[PDB]
């Protein structure tokens, strides 16, 4: 086991202001890596220039950063219903943000104009858990939405929210649900699913007739997969590990232990360039796991000031890396009380 | 004997009535603390609001996922739900899953209460109005765009006597007793009545009335209707929908009569998400707009761009109408409830999960056949169990 990583908190984002919930559910990059996109209970799609936000509010020496909301946040976006995943669409040069939410709703949103330009309820009115899009696709991408009915959906975001390009059901009988959806980063044919029957799903999105790829090992619902690269998958359960996968034959490579998550949403983001996977936990921590070993390599545990009142358990409930690091790495994790924490490494 | 049903409203999600003996219940999604119960459950069935009873309640009133109830009597005012902009007006941003008195509006003469998605607004028996909640649009009428997370009086209205008022998603409407219509808000897509484009932090009178009084006025995400002494109904805003009645798609930026119903005199209108409806002194239902989920009643699921009747059981008249965001409520002189729309949460209150497109009797409210406070991680970002 090697720590190769001097990573450290750098900035704290929080609210002197609002008692609102402020659990935040998605936190995402825009293609150019320079904003950042936060999401959750409180309705509201906020937007971070993280450049900036660092540049103007340094301190001295090793100090951590504390910002204001009022002062990090660039603007934001108020949404009819709770938020649970965000993702910039590709292709739209960083101007479309696509949403998913609890009222079952996928929406796209022109940040050139603050407007919506697209609306989907095709789900029953069930929850959306998780919305992606295909990577290098120009004018053929398309989009998929998973949710509490049991379905993934893929959509083209130019055509009639009505229509449908597809629909899976990867569980089967039982319809459980489809909590996370991801397509291939670098643009290949696979798209994976994590699925409440304790399994992730591989499909091809040229011919989804054709038979899935089934990750078995979990004991509890996949909250979460991401690529590591065209060839594996990593995905987090609520048994408390995350998993890695071979796409080619579906074995599982390796286990990763050591936080807690037996209950909610707690975010998994994995740094491609490192081979790093990031988690929130319920004991109110960020854990980082390299792909060569199961244990933690790294885990962080800030408090924000006044957390201890309140009788409500403080956890990190998202996590998302900065990809196009390579000698540099950035880690946002955000709050089940809506404080962002902003991590900085470079190699020890 | 059912209990005489006294008041419906309805929710983005949720629906609440009240019943003769001041009984308060409340149905449909709950995860956001709107149907005061203590806890963050939904409920598909009329469920009694036990925290209300004995307190005299005289009105309720639902917003998007918050609700409002007040007495009269007691002269005190209650609110629950989601908190955020101040919306529930105890100088917070609180959320809160039972009811809680509005402090700043205790032994104040209310005589309304309207309840936009984020904002609400009092009306007292002197004809003053107090706005409280989300102002980013300049809907509370303020003058500026500052949220307020207590109520405070609308002081352009200072010599003119408030009728009603209504609200919707971001902006708000007033009729006064004079018959002057006002709109305030959010102005992009027309629904003030204004002619333009441009918001407005104070009240403005609607010019353009076609030279007659209003009487009523009610508001959707982007439009408003209003009626007049004449009984006559104008619609104004988006159309996209068809949810200002006139037969076409088109935008109207001032009050345009909806020639369609000059036959009748029009009652009541409530107004929904992007869907409408209106109740002529007959009591006859008509519905028309948004209906993806079946929510104008009248058998299918494609948007109505013009005003069709509902249809009941034997034709009985309809004596209440109530938009939610994607449902309707109503109430027949038989003291029987109906409703239909999207349903996924129970809000339809047949104990159930599904969407309906004509309309369903309630039958716990027919004749004819706790904590205040909820931990998040308990009822948001849970991993689906199985």
């Amino acid at each position: 086991a090697r720590y190769e990583w001097d990573l450290s908190l750098s900035t704290v984002v929080s609210s002197s202001s609002s008692s609102a919930s402020d659990v935040i559910g998605a936190i995402e990059f825009d293609p150019t890596d320079n904003i950042v996109a936060t999401a959750g209970i409180s309705r509201k799609i906020r937007f971070y220039g993280l450049p900036s936000l660092l540049r103007n509010n340094a301190v001295s020496g090793t100090g951590v950063s504390f910002v204001d909301q009022a002062t990090a946040c660039e603007y934001y976006i108020c949404t009819p219903a709770k938020l649970s995943s965000l993702r910039w669409r590709p292709g739209s040069g960083g101007r479309v943000i696509g949403s998913g939410d609890y009222d079952g709703v996928v929406m796209e949103y022109d940040l050139e104009k603050r407007t919506p330009v697209f609306e989907r309820d095709e789900h029953g009115g069930r929850r959306v858990w998780s919305v992606d899009y295909t990577r290098h696709g120009g004018a053929s991408t398309v989009g998929a939405s998973g949710s509490d009915d049991g379905t993934m959906q893929v959509w083209d975001p130019r055509c009639p929210p009505e229509e449908s390009v597809g629909v899976v059901r990867p569980a089967g009988i039982c319809r459980s649900a489809v909590c996370c959806v991801e397509f291939d980063p670098s643009g290949g044919p696979a798209v994976a699913v994590g699925c409440a029957d304790r399994k992730g799903y591989v499909y091809d999105i040229r011919k989804l007739v054709d038979p899935a790829l089934t990750l078995q090992g979990h004991t509890k619902t996949v909250s979460y997969v991401r690529f590591l690269d065209g060839g594996t998958v990593v995905t987090a359960g609520t048994d408390g590990c995350l998993k890695l996968w071979s796409v080619e034959d579906g074995r599982v490579i390796r286990t990763y232990e050591g936080h807690v998550n037996n209950r909610n949403f707690v975010g998994l983001s994995v740094w491609r360039n490192g081979a790093l996977f990031g988690c929130g936990s319920e004991n109110n921590r960020v854990f980082v796991y390299d792909r060569r070993w199961g244990k933690p390599v790294w885990v962080d545990g800030f408090e924000p000031v006044g957390m201890n009142s309140g009788s409500d358990k403080r956890f990190v409930s998202s996590v998302c890396w900065r990809q196009s690091g390579v000698d540099q790495c950035t880690l946002v994790a955000g709050g089940s009380d809506g404080v962002l924490q902003v991590y900085v490494g470079k190699r020890l | 004997p059912p209990r005489k049903v006294l008041i419906i409203s309805a929710g983005a999600s949720h629906s609440v009535a009240l019943l003769s003996g001041d009984i308060v219940c409340s149905w449909g999604r709950g995860e956001d603390g709107q149907l005061g119960h203590g806890d963050a459950e939904d409920r598909p069935s009329p469920t009694q609001l036990s925290a209300l009873d004995g307190h005299q309640i005289v009105s309720v009133t639902c917003g998007a996922d918050h609700t409002v109830a007040y007495s009269q009597s007691g002269m005190e005012v209650y609110s629950w739900g989601w908190g955020d902009f101040g919306r529930l007006g105890h100088g917070n941003s609180s959320d809160l899953f039972t009811p809680l008195p509005i402090k700043a509006l205790h032994g104040i003469r209310i005589k309304q209460i309207a309840c936009g998605d984020s904002h609400c607004l009092a009306v007292t028996m002197e004809g003053e109005v107090q706005s409280w909640g989300r102002n980013q649009n300049g809907q509370l009428g303020l003058g500026d765009t500052e949220d307020s997370l207590v109520p405070q009086k609308i002081q352009a209205f200072e010599g003119i006597r408030i009728k009603m008022v209504a609200a919707g998603a971001e902006h708000t409407a007033a009729v006064t007793e004079d018959g002057d219509l006002y709109g305030w808000g959010w102005g992009r897509y027309g629904n003030l009545g204004l002619g333009d484009r441009t918001d407005r932090l104070v009240p403005e009178r609607v010019t353009s009335t076609g030279g007659e009084k209003m009487s009523m006025v009610a508001c959707g995400w982007r439009h408003t209707i209003s009626v007049s002494y004449s009984g006559a109904l104008y619609t104004y805003g988006w159309s996209k929908y068809g949810q200002l009645g006139h037969g076409d798609l088109e935008d109207h930026l001032i009050p345009h009569k909806l020639e369609a119903l000059s036959n009748s005199f029009i009652s009541q209108i409530s107004g929904g998400a992007r869907h409408t409806m209106a109740l002529t002194s007959d009591g006859k239902l008509y519905g028309w707009g948004w209906n993806k989920f079946g929510q104008v009643g009248v058998g299918n699921n494609l948007d109505q761009c013009s005003p069709v009747q509902v249809r009941f059981p034997d034709d009985q008249k309809v004596v209440q109408v109530s938009c939610g965001w994607r449902h309707t409520l109503a109430v027949t002189e038989r003291n029987n409830v109906f409703a239909w729309g999207r349903g996924t949460n129970g809000q339809l209150g047949i104990g159930e999960s599904v969407d309906r497109n004509f309309p369903k009797i309630i039958e716990a409210l027919s004749v004819d056949g706790g904590k205040s406070w909820v931990s998040p991680a308990e009822r948001y970002a849970v991993v689906p169990d199985e």
